[PDB]
RNA sequence: AGGACCGAACCGACUAAUGUUGAAAAAUUAGCGGAUGACUUGUGGCUGGGGGUGAAAGGCCAAUCAAACCGGGAGAUAGCU
RNA sequence: CACAGGUGGUCAGGUAGAGAAUACCAAGGCGCUUGAGAGAACUCGGGUGAAGGAACUAGGCAAAAUGGUGCCGUAACUUC
RNA sequence: AAUUCCUUGUCGGGUAAGUUCCGACCUGCACGAAUGGCGUAAUGAUGGCCAGGCUGUCUCCACCCGAGACUCAGUGAAAUU
RNA sequence: GAUGUCGGCUCAUCACAUCCUGGGGCUGAAGUAGGUCCCAAGGGUGAUGCUGUUCGCCAUUUAAAGUGGUACGCGAGCUGGGUUUAGAACGUCGUGAGACAGUUCGGUCCCUAUCUGCCGUGGGCGCUGGAGAACUGAGGGGGGCUGCUCCUAGUACGAGAGGACCGGAGUGGACGCAUCACUGGUGUUCGGGUUGUCAUGCCAAUGGCACUGCCCGGUAGCUAAAUGCGGAAGAGAUAAGUGCUGAAAGCAUCUAAGCACGAAACUUGCCCCGAGAUGAGUUCUCCCUGACCCUUUAAGGGUCCUGAAGGAACGUUGAAGACGACGACGUUGAUAGGCCGGGUGUGUAAGCGCAGCGAUGCGUUGAGCUAACCGGUACUAAUGAACCGUGAGGCUUAAC
């Protein structure tokens, strides 16, 4: 059974996952767009949403818990000085996944992430 | 572990009767763009519910 | 008697003053609307159908919708019936509520269990496994032999065997009716009761009593 | 829970140090024993000059597992080790004539109010 | 869960003292023999707490007579008809079972100030 | 000092599982034994089939061994299928 | 076979370490030529288990357990 | 007794209970003195037996983590008949 | 031109020549207990020490530890201890090579399931216009065990010792089902401690890696050891048995006419499945009432207009699930993520101050974080479409 589960293993283990998604998020952050796999995305947003929400608000422990979750001090720095303002006022939700067709090596569904503004 | 006798066109045809294939009968038309796209999915061109969203 | 009809809230407990702690399932059993009732001149028996409550205007199929109309009460979650004794007289549109079962000491309550989907013999039927050890090939959770030999050259149908488990019609008789509380619509059962949490439960005075 | 093979102390003054649960008697197949079940011993350590010898089998009481108890309010009474009390294999009676650490109320049974007036404790 | 919720409000004591897992309390629990009511007090240092709303309880662990005994007490029974605290305990942990492997000066907890 | 001891390389191969149309016509994994010796390895040489060589098992002699492989006698013979 | 096997020699840095053990790294080299999902039984390879504790089994097979250094201490027996 | 068929001989030990074990007896079917007898420190991936420790071996399984299995896309066998 | 051997294991299934529990007759049956025979297969019918063992012998259970069939049931389920290859030794026999159901030590168990069978789970069609529900119950299946205590009643009975029938009540054991409120387990998706080492320029703070490095706790879920419940009472027909009236055959006689009783068997009652019950049922609701043409002229084909009720598809999903399926939800929306508040878990974060030579302590501070939980909230994603499905439903005879 799987009864009121949380988390995709994404057939990978935990140090895997946890790995690929803060690499997945420090791009997602830099790029404010990237393409994956449907269910690699729908994943992003539990992991990168809450570093928006944590960039709200600008503070050394703050900054130090980003960086613990995304060992990238560039990444953290966009967080905390571009992010955090840019999402003041909104409750959550700062991404969106567009289903984007079918990838041609593994017919995998692709999908793609963004920011909501995307400067826009 | 295998079979004992030679199975017949017949039951081939028969396993594969549900092998086939579905078409989609369903493609959605963009408001601004007008190109066909799959429901739920952006357009060729980049367009979703009508704005460019890629580029 | 007939039944009501109600949804699985959860499990909880109540002190006794006395220091007992009696395990309850509250199932909240909102009103029942009569919809329907069935007699030997149209229908072959005696039943009562009722709905219970309430159903997004926008998903009710007009066939539904209209089923409701001729009854005069609103959409509810659902239909089911409950045959009628041989005193019993309900009429169509009136609402039936908990307070039923103020005076009923016992109670069958039957839901959906919980689906556990595909399992194995060892949990579908208790088989015991064999040995984890001491030489065992590949055959630990397995289920060992399933006939005899030549001379029945088959499998006796009814073996035991895995597949699918639960999320099936589930009834548990004789419980205790703990407390009866009319202005919330609920009933307080001592003990489990099939299902959920949110899912919808069938109780009736206990039968075998 | 006491079974077969589990090694019990022995709550009482009757001379043995070490018993070894040799049969949980009271039901075919019957698996365990809990506080206020007769089980069947055998003596593996006995005191020098006691009124029991090691080697012998009789019966026992189990007063104190650490499994524990379950009272009726959802509470729960834990020790830190299985104990018992010897009784005669016929009579089922106590064999000492003191009783050690505490025992509990499901021994109140008219069958073991010796038991409770011997205990230092519950 | 809001009714599962007011049920249970209706039903919780409204004075149970805070305490600590390491504090030293004795326990009041009625203790019925036949047709007589008795206050017993079972007297020990919390080793756990598991606080659950009206389904809270606490481990409070003894050295009896001899041995060790512990009861976990479940907090808003009518059974148990009140709890004192003889002294507050400073540890860092929240449960402490290693306890169990302890005895006698290994035992000791610092008190809290 | 030592056919000493413990323990890598190195050389073996006691046990268990897995594999058994294998990753492999004997391996993998977890342990295991010896590890200055009656050791181990490189490169060349030498011994040939009723023969060799053998701390001996009918072991080994090119995934072949109570008598190698290849070609011939030879289309041996076969009251048997 | 672009095969988890076999194949002699030479060089060999740091931090812990007795070490060429091992852990993590350096220079350097790679990610093993199918991938994407789901999160059934059952199989394989692990982790953890209340109370018991060999009751298992042909047999403690397997697992679990022990493990280092200094120092104290150490039995029968003996070819010393 | 790596030997005794009868035989699980008999007696003692060890267990709650012991065809094994260990110590005796001698009634050696059918031991026996370099195709060595009898003992023996140390040694053995040696054979039997008994303890303590230790535990999912078991009472009796439960949960989790990975690789398959399942599904989709690409490739694409086999035994057998 | 191969039909795997014993035992254990894991699953069984049937017979009855019945071990237990149930009914009864006779007793050399006072009671308690038996003995023996008849009826009865509904359910139940040990785990150990030894030995490879079945067996046996034990030691303790139990209500009982049935007896047989099933290729001495079961190796394309498992084991391989024994047996029964090749090495070796002993006793023995043989000059020897070698041999012995004599012994002793060691000694490769392959199979990806086509078909039948079986457990699950779907698609197609049919059921006669289509659809959405709710049913009936023909059939199947499951369950179907028993202890002990107390009262009756120390009453009957007995010379005492002993000690009832019958009738009730309460607690167990095994077993099955549900569940997670509790008590626990697990919890590599949560928090903390700690070792080595590498990095973030460094201090501090952190991250990686070493089995989750090692650990200590732990949320939800799932689960047993946890907790609820249940195997009936009652009918109907009986078996062995016991009778009533009653002749044949002035008597008699349970049977021949007729009338009763009588058991865990049988049929129901309890629960689950179930109209492919092709014998395809019923009940309620909903929708569609436009033309035209050609020929075999018929339940005939085409054309245009129309497309309804519904359904599917797609998406967001679920205490649903291998996949289908099933259930929720799609902006008129809480379906999921996030966000907000709470809870829970870990236990006093960082930064700073202070004390101390320092390690460290202390305060700010039960602080900081906190997964699957609970209450909310459209912030993100759930798109207008489109697709499928039609246009009033055959014939005959009765009734109205």
């Amino acid at each position: 059974m799987r009864h009121r589960k949380s988390g995709r293993q994404l057939n990978r283990n935990s140090s895997h996952r946890q790995a690929m998604f803060r690499n997945m998020a420090g791009s997602l952050v830099r790029h404010e767009i990237i393409k994956t796999t449907l269910p690699k995305a729908k994943e992003l947003r539990r992991v990168v949403e809450p570093l928006i929400t944590l960039a709200k608000t600008d503070s050394v422990a703050n900054r130090r818990l980003a960086f613990a979750r995304t060992r990238d001090n560039e990444i953290v720095a966009k967080l905390f000085n571009e992010l955090g303002p840019r999402f003041a006022s909104r409750a959550g939700g700062y991404t969106r996944i567009l289903k984007c067709g079918f990838r041609a090596g593994d017919n995998a569904p692709m999908a793609y992430i963004e920011l909501v503004d995307r400067s826009e | 572990a295998v079979q004992q006798n030679k199975p017949t066109r017949s039951k081939r045809g028969m396993r594969r009767s549900h092998d086939a294939l579905t078409a989609v009968t369903s493609l959605s038309v963009d408001k601004t763009s007008g190109e066909k796209h799959l429901r739920h999915h952006i357009t060729a061109d980049g367009y979703y519910r009508g704005r460019k969203v890629i580029a | 008697m007939i039944g009501l009809v109600g949804k699985k809230v959860g499990m909880t407990r109540i002190f006794t003053e006395d220091g007992v702690s009696i395990p309850v399932t509250v199932i909240e059993v909102e009103a029942n609307r009569v919809t329907q009732v069935k007699d030997l001149a149209n229908d072959g028996y005696r039943a009562i159908q009722v709905t219970t409550g309430a159903k997004k205007a926008n998903r009710v199929t007009k066939p539904e919708a209209g089923h409701f109309a001729k009854a005069g009460v609103e959409a509810g979650r659902g239909l089911w019936e409950f045959r009628l004794a041989e005193g019993e007289e309900f009429t169509v549109g009136q609402s039936i509520s908990v307070e039923l079962f103020a005076d009923v000491k016992k109670v069958d309550v039957t839901g959906t269990s919980k689906g556990k989907g595909f399992a194995g013999t060892v949990k579908r039927w208790n088989f015991r496994t064999q040995d984890a050890t001491h030489g065992n090939s590949l055959s630990h959770r397995v289920p060992g032999s399933i006939g005899q030999n030549q001379t029945p050259g088959k499998v006796f149908k009814g073996k035991k065997m895995a597949g699918q488990m639960g999320n099936e019609r589930v009834t548990v008789q004789s419980l205790d009716v703990v407390r009866v509380d009319a202005e919330r619509n609920l009933l307080l059962v001592k003990g489990a009761v099939p299902g959920a949490t949110g899912s919808d439960l069938i109780v009736k005075p206990a039968v075998k009593a | 829970m006491i079974q077969e093979q589990t090694m019990l102390n022995v709550a009482d003054n009757s001379g043995a140090r070490r018993v070894m649960c040799i049969k949980v008697l009271g039901g075919s197949h019957r698996r365990y024993a809990g506080v206020g079940d007769i089980i069947k011993i055998t003596i593996k350590e006995a005191i020098p000059r006691g009124k029991v010898k090691k080697g012998d089998v009789l019966k026992a009481v189990v007063v104190r597992t650490k499994k524990g108890v379950r009272r009726p309010d959802g509470s729960v009474i834990r020790f830190d080790g299985n104990a018992c009390v010897l009784l005669n294999n016929n009579s089922e009676q106590p064999i000492g004539t003191r009783i050690f650490g505490p025992v509990t109320r499901e021994l109140r049974s008219e069958k073991f109010m010796k038991i409770i007036s011997l205990a230092p404790e519950v | 869960s809001n009714i599962i919720k007011q049920l249970e409000q209706e039903q919780m004591k409204q004075d149970v003292p805070s305490f600590r897992p390491g504090d030293t309390v004795e326990v009041k629990v009625w203790v019925v023999e036949g047709s007589k009511k008795r206050l017993q007090a079972f007297e020990g240092v919390v080793i756990a707490i598991r606080n659950r709303g009206l389904h809270s309880a606490f481990t409070v662990r003894k050295i009896s007579n001899g041995e060790g005994v512990e009861r976990v007490f479940q907090t808003h029974s009518p059974v148990v008809d009140s709890i004192s605290v003889k002294r507050r305990g400073a540890v860092r942990k929240a449960k402490l079972y290693y306890l169990r492997e302890r005895t006698g000066k290994a035992a000791r907890i610092k008190e809290r100030l």
